[PDB]
């Protein structure tokens, strides 16, 4: 029910082809990507070096659903100003500094990222997702759908810049949107 | 601050007063302390009763000599007394004796004390008086602590042969896992420990029962993880048809499907009985299509470039061989092989086909340091030392690992006949960076599962390995840190699963095996010890006689052939010894027979068939070609019975040594 109570302010989603990484791939009209030990030629400028892609949508409230092949991947949303380059031997940026805030799944529980810091969480089984953000309120909320509506964790902050959802993966990894 | 916790006190009080004993607690809980600890209160009270008083460490491995050296017991015992490390690499330049003479806290590999002791000066075992034995599990049928022990056992029944005496000294020994002898009984089990007990002639096993759940906080259990995988690719299969039109060309039944350890056992003792008969045109075609087999077993292991490699290498020196007489069922082999490997290497080339276990050995690794972030230590424990290297390398390779900041190293053994023998000085170094940490990933052999001590190893993986108990219960101890993950890695294929979970319940066995004969009544255990000391000495001296009969020899009698061919090549009486160690032949004309080949500041000896007999050498000013009796083929005359040994031991034949005077 609670589902059906969200979806009125639902939103619809794809990709930036620019902002993918080299072994990314995008597929489905762009709402679908994948991950592929081979690279996709040279990165180039406008990419990300490290495993993230953006989604050409950002928001100057939302919702939206998000399916996952496996675990092992983060989801998140950044200020328009998250660095591109590479400074440190880990692959993923989201939640070291206070411009993002990240939530990465794990078989084992939950980490959610903001300015470097992130507290255990029990772990989830399923693998659809979902996520509420509030302007208004300055509110960022994660939700799991099955089999139940779980309000994992709730994220207050004040935002001055539109957000643009970031989405971290692993190889043999794959990330699909949904629509309505 | 050799202050210890409780439970360790607990356990090490029988051990404080004389009461030669063991003790045994979970990997992980420092026994090394309780040995530093014991070991200088023995020294300080025998100082205070004024005697003669020492202690040899002995392990059975040589890189934990070095560690146990000069991290627990240098720092611990800088200022009270002399401590040296010793081992079987580092250069004396003083015999033994004196070496024990003047320090009086020995760490030593347990080989070099026998040596010393069956040279009767030598030295004996009255001079000691601690004997601190690490990982005693070991002592089992004619193992190296056996023998020392049985000295030791031999003297004191002598000593209650006198009492009816001379001081024997007192023995420690830690263990984690005595473990069963293969016992689906629980008496088996229990008569297992007993043996060990005897052998070691403790007096209790002295286990803890008060601590508990203090030590429940200090260890931790791995949390265990399965990844087991079960793609086509035609190469496996191409091998296939190759090798099976080389089978049917001389229509040999496999009695069983190919790549089959079977197989390769049936395919050895048949180019035995081909070589026996003399059968050419058969023996090289089996050689070869064994060569295959043990291809495709590295090749379903490893990557497909380096298993290409080892068949390549192997041809190409074959030809290389062959030309050399320059200077039928042979070149029936090269014609189809050099274009089919040329298309194998076409084939082989191509990255996107691979073995299914490196794919989740991929995702492994990946999963396990991103999760960690930059803090995470990574042991892989594999079989074969090539596949160590060849791991090594696909690490290397592939930029995908580097990114993460996986830093991966080798470790293996000294000592073959392959890309590099790496030596005890660079292994050294090794464990040296890999403590550092800018060696982040280690990939290591049967060589290191006993004794490792790193305080940072959340990731243990093993690699398709099948072996026994102990070597299960140590290699989950490796992982000495917190949130650890011990990750078994294997295919459905193979019998991998099964073993784990039999490993499990003998584990289980095990442990409670161990409760029940510490409840045991001391009357009846001092009759079962006493009557197993006896038991192990009179096998001991049956075992004696069997084999000093078992060495029942004309110098001259036999004649040696080639396998290759059967020409005649020398008889008994052209060859001699140098130190008994190296057999070699003067014989001027046997000079002019064979030929000598280089790639040398040796040289490798070659038939007329081509088949390699010896290697040049030179020894005392003399230049001398040498013959190893793998090559050859042995003739009698009273029985023209033609036989093979690997070796030299095993031919009753005993040779003059080296006229000089030539
Ligand atoms: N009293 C103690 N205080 C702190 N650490 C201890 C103590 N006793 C043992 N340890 C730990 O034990 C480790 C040594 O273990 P070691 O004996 O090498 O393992 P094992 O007992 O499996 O051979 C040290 O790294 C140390 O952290
Ligand atoms: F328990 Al240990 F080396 F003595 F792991
Ligand atoms: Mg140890
Ligand atoms: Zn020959």
């Amino acid at each position: 029910p609670l589902r059906r109570k969200l979806w009125q302010n639902y939103r619809n989603l794809t990709f930036d082809p620019v902002s993918a990484n080299r072994h990314f791939y995008l597929s489905r009209q762009d709402q679908q990507v994948k991950h592929l030990r081979q690279s996709r030629g040279p990165g180039g400028p406008g990419s990300f070096e490290l495993w993230q892609v953006q989604c050409a949508q950002s928001f100057q409230h939302h919702y939206w659903e998000v399916r996952a092949s496996d675990h092992s991947v983060t989801l998140g949303v950044s200020y328009p100003q998250l660095p591109r380059s590479r400074l440190g031997p880990h692959t993923d940026n989201i939640g070291r500094g206070p411009s993002s805030w990240g939530l990465c799944v794990q078989e084992d529980s939950l980490q959610a990222w903001h300015n470097g810091e992130a507290q255990r969480l029990p772990g989830v089984s399923g693998r659809l997702l979902g996520m509420d953000l509030d302007l208004a309120s300055g509110c960022l909320t994660f939700y799991s759908l099955e089999p139940q509506t779980q309000p994992l964790y709730t994220f207050h902050a004040l935002f001055n810049q539109p957000l643009t959802p970031v989405f971290w993966l692993l190889e043999g990894r794959t990330l699909t949107l949904c629509h309505q | 601050e050799l202050q210890l916790r409780p439970y360790q006190m607990e356990v090490a009080q029988p051990a404080l007063e004389g009461k030669n004993i063991i003790i045994c607690l979970p990997t992980g809980s420092g026994k090394t302390r309780v040995a530093v600890y014991i070991a200088k209160d023995h020294l300080d009270k025998k100082k205070k009763a004024s005697e003669p008083g020492k202690v040899i460490v002995l392990v059975n491995k040589v890189l934990l000599v070095e560690q146990l050296f000069r991290k627990e017991f240098q720092p611990f015992l800088k200022k009270w007394y002399r401590v040296i490390g010793l081992s079987g690499d580092t250069q004396l330049k003083i015999s033994f004796p004196e070496v024990v003479k003047s320090c009086d806290i020995i760490i030593s590999t347990a080989q070099i004390l026998e040596n010393s002791l069956l040279n009767l000066a030598g030295v004996q075992l009255s001079d000691f008086s601690l004997i601190i034995i690490d990982e005693c599990h070991h002592t089992n049928k004619e193992a190296v602590y056996n023998n020392i022990m049985r000295h030791y056992l031999m003297q004191k029944l002598k000593n209650n042969r006198l009492k009816k005496v001379i001081p024997l000294p007192q023995i420690l020994g830690l263990t984690a896992s005595p473990g069963v002898g293969g016992a689906t009984k629980q008496a088996k089990a229990e008569e297992h420990i007993l043996k060990l007990c005897a052998n070691l002639d403790a007096f209790t096993i002295k286990t803890v029962k008060e601590n508990l759940d203090q030590l429940k906080n200090q260890i931790q259990e791995p949390c265990k993880k399965f990844a087991i995988a079960d793609r086509e690719d035609p190469f496996k299969e191409k091998l296939l048809e190759i090798m099976t039109r080389i089978q049917t060309y001389c229509q040999m039944s496999p009695m069983s499907d190919f790549g089959t350890q079977p197989y390769e056992q049936w395919a050895i003792q048949m180019e035995k009985k081909a070589a026996k008969e003399g059968n050419r045109k058969e023996r090289v075609c089996a050689e070869h299509l064994r060569k295959y087999n043990e291809a495709l077993q590295i090749n379903d292991t490893i990557r497909m470039i380096d298993a290409y490699t080892h068949l390549e290498t192997f041809y190409n020196e074959e030809k290389d061989k062959k030309f050399a007489v320059i200077e039928e069922t042979d070149r029936f082999l090269m014609t189809l092989f050099f274009e089919n490997n040329k298309m194998l290497k076409r084939l082989a080339e191509n990255p996107e086909y691979e073995n299914e276990k490196l794919t989740k050995l991929r995702n492994t690794i990946m999963e396990q340091y991103t999760r960690t972030e930059e803090s995470a230590r990574g042991i892989i424990f594999t079989k074969t030392r090539q596949s160590a290297y060849a791991l090594s390398q696909w690490i290397t390779e592939n930029e995908k690992f580097a990114e993460v900041g996986v830093k991966a190293h080798h470790l293996i053994g000294a000592g073959s006949s392959e890309f590099k023998p790496m030596t005890q000085n660079e292994q050294k170094e090794v464990i040296s960076k890999f403590r550092t940490g800018k060696i982040n990933l280690l990939i290591a052999t049967t060589v290191a599962e006993e004794g490792l001590d790193i305080k940072e190893c959340n990731i243990v993986i093993r690699y398709g390995l099948v072996t026994n108990e102990i070597a299960m219960v140590q290699a989950r101890g490796r992982a000495r840190a917190d949130e650890s993950t011990y990750v078994l890695v294997a295919h459905s294929g193979s019998g991998v699963i099964e073993r784990e979970t039999v490993n499990d319940f003998r584990e289980k066995m095990m442990y409670k095996a161990i409760h029940c004969v510490q409840n045991m009544k001391p009357e009846e255990y001092a009759h079962k010890i006493l009557e197993l000391q006896m038991q192990s000495i009179m096998e001991k001296k049956m075992k004696t006689k069997r084999n000093i009969a078992k060495h029942y020899n004309n110098p001259s009698l036999i004649t040696f052939l080639c396998k290759n061919c059967s020409v005649l090549a020398c008889s008994g009486e052209d060859i001699h010894v140098i130190e008994k160690m190296h057999h070699v032949n003067m014989t001027p004309e046997f000079k002019e027979l064979y030929i000598v080949r280089e790639k040398q500041i040796n040289g490798e000896i070659i038939c007329k068939c081509g088949q390699a007999w010896g290697t040049m050498m030179v020894h005392k000013g003399l230049d001398l070609p040498c013959l190893k009796i793998r090559n050859f083929v042995v003739v009698f005359k009273n029985n023209s019975t033609k036989k093979q040994y690997k070796k030299w031991v095993e031919l009753p034949i005993t040779f003059p040594n080296l006229d000089y005077s030539e």
